[PDB]
């Protein structure tokens, strides 16, 4: 729901992204090395699953970005000359010296 | 191998007073392209029609530097199966290249480079998602 | 392997490939020219000028012979390329898995900065994240980019800031210009679980102290009539008894002994000076937020401080005069800060305005009281009401002799 | 005095989002609450109409007499320049502040009759010496009463966005050009998270 | 006679694929020469795939007229300047492979006997069933904004709503 | 406009995801189509060798493309505006009367007070 929460979910997707390349090679290894067409069934199903899980997962995010109405451009920061937590920060140490 | 060999005998040529359409096949007789099994051995281009089996004939003539020779199988006095083509160019005899094996070879040479080119470079760039593709 | 020397190898092979393909194109374009005119247009310029068109002929013929090893080569080559394909895919997975690992750590650290509500931005072309560490306040507000440290395999924030440590040091000086006492500004320690956040605080602390220094440095130029000198490294406020107050930016018990008592006093002086200096700069910062909603001269901060000092001094000189000639006097100052509800009020309280000093000096017990109302001004002040009239005086010099007139005949 | 402006709209649900984004980009906010009362003379000209304004953001709501007490300002809001696109709308406003014994009793003596009233409510942001105001016009409980609650114009009212910059002299060349030169910098800043086009006033 | 036209037409199809590949090769070189610092990896890779599609067409084209070509011999015509330049003739007609290609065959043949037909067809019949397995299984998953229309209708009604409130603030129309 | 911007960012993101997910599936299939060898000529297998390698390389680059997209999305989730600023450890809260006393104590240093008259 929060912005930091949605990043934590991407990190989840990301963990499973390199695995697309392993499960692909695994399929080739099944027929090329092990000659077993049923290991190829298993691993192709696995490869296609991880590929679909990541694809939809990311399209879910690109949409949830539009849902949260997150702006496109990195905006020019505002210049706060003084803030409520800085003032009492100065106030604390200045009393500590007196 | 005879496909990529260049046979020449300047001694015979010199001792025969140059090459002409009349002696060019007798010159080709000394070459490792010529088979002594052929109908030419026992035997003119009129007498070859009457015979059957392997026979060597001049298909094209352009003296004093070019003669195209054809090895062929005579089926009848009409039908004749061509076997392998040869040519005498500046008293040197070559075996006319096969259209396939010469094109397929050049494409095989060209494809070798590509693999060699790719394999080497595919290793060099390093990928970092934040940094993109960088060359170390 | 040099990146530039890797390019030559590539050009080489692609050029070997070209000359091979082109050579095949040359042969066939010559062969075709016999049967089509437009076909000769793919033969090399050199071949075009040196070799006539329709110079290559072809005849129906040959087997060609079938090769033994060639069919074993085809089997080998395919089998070898398909296993290499597995190795490569398994290699690329293994590296990219650890690549996502180091990326996971970097983003878990970045969430910590977002969790704390620190402004994070990306430069349009940089493709890297940056924190606005100068967030809370100060004159200049700079940003610092976050990166992976290549050596320690940890994280840090890089900045334009020229220093590691930066803090205002206000000190006092001898007649011999020796440090009689000093005060370097510190900061309240903020508990940080994140190494990435530790940096951000250190950086703000550095920038804020730089800001207060340059505002102080700017003020020094504006006030030379107080004999204030500056090297852009130090600020020297000449004070009484040939003493000096040296303001600078510092970068990279017994309780009853008279010398120890004096030293403690001078520590309190420098500490409060630093403390007020910071409060006054804070006020000036708040003033700029008001101005930004609609800067001239320099911030006030250094001069009101000078002013409040000279007040103690001049009123003390008066106390000496009145002591020298036994004169009973009552000194009643009403300091703006004395009645302040909170720190936001005390912030406004530290100002030369709303400052009056009431004096009731007694020439004799049998003579009327001379009421003196002292109100000095920053730029360029003594009202004396006696039995006869109210008189305003230019200087303390004049006040003192006006009292002298009232007493003398005794 | 001349007022150079740009108009946009923010929906009722996106107000908290646009204000939180407006807060994080430009210096501010500042609470703005005004009680407006319009008077028309005895076809019709909208420029000939007089528009009064009373800043009540720091005023007590239960206060009975405030028409002679709270500060009032006379505004003569004209019509913007015709045929304007790709650039900002420009309209001259003639300003005059007043302090007198009675404000409500004088205005009817001139020959001006009561037409309508609207209450401006929202936040005002500042950046580059040019102002941007995100407001909402509401209808009161009683006529000329600061007594809450305030009824909106519609069931789910949006938030009108007004970006205003001022140039006191029409004769000025660089001053008149700089307000338009800075509104490009404003338009580009809010365009990334908000919508602002040219609307006729 | 009838068959010479078939070879001619097939060679014109071959000549064309060789021309297109020569063009992509010149273009690849052109791109490499501009940066004078090994070009961006994606563009190097981009241009390799261009070659891939070009060689794939040529191998398929050569094998399409496999017999047609295998059954033809090239030699000079009576018009060739055989006197002055037979070494370029010999080069145009060079049948020999690149030394590096020869060594490749030699080494891949060495490794074959160093490690030391019926099962060759058996493995192939598996790769075919694998392709049929994948293409089947790919259709059991779905790949690749009416909420955008809901957010759009919000803008238009609020714009017409704004057009009505500016009239009330100036004239007073409810 | 802002809505068109939101749409365009989603569109470009989707497309780059789509082309990457396609390439992964397409190039993997391409390998399987070429994987067949029996009956093929050495001259016809040699370019297949390049193809098969060229394709696996493309597959990796397509996965790396997905990582470039996820990195954008993360940076877009850290570019959205937070509601408030960060708190501080103001703990060791200031004592106003400590400050007032020290201030007057110094301001009246060596001076005789009024007896609060």
């Amino acid at each position: 729901s929060s912005d930091t929460q949605q990043v934590q979910n991407i990190l989840e997707l990301e963990a499973k992204i390199p695995d697309i390349l392993s499960s692909a090679g695994k399929c080739i290894e099944a027929i090329q090395l092990n000659n077993s067409l049923e290991d190829f069934r298993k691993y192709s199903k696995e490869f296609l699953e991880t590929v679909e899980f990541i694809s939809t997962g990311l399209r879910r995010q690109a949409l949830e970005l539009e849902k949260a109405e997150v702006p496109v451009v990195s905006l020019q920061p505002k210049k706060r000359y003084a803030s409520t937590p800085l003032s009492n920060l100065i106030f604390d140490q200045s009393s500590k010296l007196m | 191998d005879l496909t990529s060999i260049q046979w020449r005998m300047p001694e015979w040529v010199q001792s025969m007073g140059g090459l002409r359409t009349e002696n060019v096949l007798e010159y080709f007789s000394q070459s490792p392209f010529y088979s002594h099994k052929s109908n030419n051995e026992m035997l003119l281009n009129s007498q070859l029609k009457r015979l059957t089996g392997i026979q060597f004939v001049i298909i094209h003539e352009r003296p004093p530097f070019l003669w195209v020779i054809q090895k062929q199988n005579r089926l009848n006095e009409n039908e004749v199966k061509p076997l392998t083509v040869y040519f005498v160019c500046n008293e040197n005899i070559y075996m006319a290249p096969n259209a396939y094996t010469l094109l397929a070879t050049r494409m095989l040479n060209a494809t070798y480079c590509f693999q060699k080119a790719l394999t080497k470079i595919e290793k060099f760039p390093q990928y970092n998602p934040q940094e993109g593709y960088t060359y170390p | 392997m040099d990146s530039q020397a890797y390019k030559k190898e590539l050009i080489e092979q692609i050029m070997i490939a070209q000359t091979e393909c082109s050579l095949a194109l040359d042969m066939t374009s010559l062969l075709l020219s016999k049967f089509k005119e437009n076909s000769i247009e793919t033969i090399s310029p050199f071949l075009k000028s040196t070799v006539p068109p329709s110079s290559l002929q072809f005849s129906r013929s040959q087997p060609p012979e079938s090769k033994e090893s060639d069919a074993t080569l085809a089997k080998c080559w395919k089998e070898k390329s398909l296993t290499s394909s597995c190795k490569f895919l398994f290699e690329a997975k293994e590296r990219l898995t650890s690549v996502v690992e180091t990326e996971h750590e970097y983003y878990t650290e970045l969430v910590k900065v977002k969790e704390a509500s620190w402004p994070l931005f990306n430069s349009q072309g940089s493709n890297h994240l940056s924190v606005q560490y100068s967030c809370l306040g100060g004159i200049s507000l700079g940003l610092g980019l976050i990166r992976m440290k290549p050596e320690s395999k940890s994280f840090e924030v890089q900045s334009s800031l020229l220093y590691s440590q930066a803090a205002l040091k206000i000190s006092i000086l001898n007649k011999d210009r020796d440090e009689i006492g000093s005060s370097t500004w510190s900061w309240p320690s903020q508990n940080c679980n994140s190494v990435l956040l530790k940096d951000i605080y250190k950086l703000q602390e550095i920038l804020f102290e730089m800001d207060i220094w340059n505002s102080l440095l700017q003020e020094a130029q504006s006030c030379g009539n107080q004999g204030v000198n500056f090297t852009g490294d130090e600020i020297l406020v000449p004070i009484s008894d040939d003493h000096v107050v040296r303001i600078t930016l510092e970068t990279s018990s017994t309780n009853f002994v008279t010398i120890k008592q004096e030293k403690e006093l001078l520590k309190c002086l420098c500490d409060t000076l630093n403390a007020i200096a910071h409060i006054l700069f804070l006020k000036h910062c708040r003033k700029s937020d008001r101005r930004s909603q609609q800067d001239a001269n320099a911030p006030l901060i250094l001069r009101p401080l000078i002013f409040y000092y000279n007040l103690n001094q001049e009123s003390l000189e008066f106390q000496r005069w009145l002591k020298q000639r036994d004169i009973s006097f009552k000194f009643m100052p009403n300091y703006p800060w004395e009645k302040a509800k909170d720190f936001l009020e005390l912030e406004n309280s530290l100002s030369i305005n709303r400052l009056s000093i009431s004096w009731r000096i007694m020439v004799s017990n049998f003579e009327p009281a001379i009421f003196i109302q002292h109100t000095p001004t920053l730029h360029g002040v003594w009202r004396c009401k006696d039995q006869y009239s109210s008189n305003q005086f230019s200087s303390l010099k004049n006040v003192c002799q006006y009292i002298e007139h009232h007493i003398n005949s005794l | 005095m001349q007022e150079l402006y740009l108009l946009g709209v923010v929906p009722s649900r996106r107000f908290e989002a646009v204000v939180n984004s407006l807060s994080k980009t430009l210096d501010g906010p500042k609470t703005i609450l005004e009680f407006w009362v319009v008077y028309r003379p005895k076809p019709r000209q909208p420029d000939s109409w007089l528009r009064l304004c009373s800043n009540i953001e720091s005023h007590d709501e239960t206060d009975t007499e405030w028409s002679k007490n709270t500060q009032w300002s006379m505004y003569l809001e004209g019509n913007s320049e015709p045929k304007r696109e790709d650039k900002c709308g420009i309209r001259p406003v003639n300003r005059a502040k007043l302090t007198n014994g009675s404000v409500t009793e004088f205005v009817e003596k001139m020959g001006y009759e009561f037409s309508h009233e609207y209450i401006i409510q929202g936040l005002e942001y500042f950046f580059f010496d040019t102002t941007v105001r995100i407001y909402q016009t509401l209808i009161p409980s009683q006529q000329r009463s600061i007594k809450p609650p305030f009824h909106p114009m519609n069931e789910e009212q949006p938030w009108i966005l007004h970006v205003y910059t001022h140039v006191a002299d029409a004769s000025n060349q660089v001053a008149m050009a700089k307000a338009e030169a800075n509104l490009t910098k404003v338009k580009t800043l809010l365009s990334a998270f908000c919508d602002l086009k040219n609307v006729r006033l | 006679d009838i068959s010479t036209e078939k070879t001619v037409e097939s060679l014109e199809a071959i000549r064309h694929r060789i021309a297109q590949i020569v063009q992509s090769l010149t273009h690849f070189l052109a791109i490499l020469h501009q940066s004078e610092s090994l070009s961006p990896w994606p563009t190097i890779h981009k241009n390799f795939n261009i070659l891939l599609s070009q060689i794939h067409s040529l191998s398929n084209n050569l094998a399409a007229h496999s017999h047609t070509l295998q059954t033809t011999s090239i030699y000079p015509s009576l018009e060739f300047p055989v006197k002055e330049q037979e070494p370029l003739l010999t080069t145009l007609l060079r049948t020999k492979a690149l030394p590096e290609v020869e060594e490749w065959e030699a080494n891949t043949l060495q490794e074959y006997e160093a490690s030391i037909a019926n099962d060759a067809y058996q493995k192939d019949q598996l790769w075919d069933q694998a392709r049929i397995i994948f293409m089947e299984e790919r259709e059991n998953y779905s790949w690749f904004r009416q909420l955008e229309i809901d957010r759009a209708t919000e803008e238009q009604n609020a714009n017409q709503m704004l057009t009505d409130i500016l009239s009330f603030m100036k004239s007073g129309k409810r | 406009s802002f809505q068109r911007q939101l749409v365009q960012r989603t569109n470009t993101l989707n497309s780059s995801i789509d082309n990457a997910t396609l390439t992964i599936l397409s190039r993997f299939q391409d390998i399987l189509d070429i994987a067949i060898n029996e009956g093929k000529d050495k001259y016809t297998v040699a370019p297949e060798v390049y193809q098969i390698e060229c394709h696996t390389v493309s597959m990796v680059r397509a996965v790396e493309q997905l990582l470039d997209v996820s990195r954008q999305i993360k940076s877009y989730w850290l570019t959205n505006s937070l509601s408030t600023s960060f708190p501080t450890v103001d703990y060791s809260e200031p004592d106003l009367e400590k400050v007032k006393r020290t201030l007057t104590k110094l301001q009246n240093h060596l001076l005789e007070v009024s007896l609060i008259e």
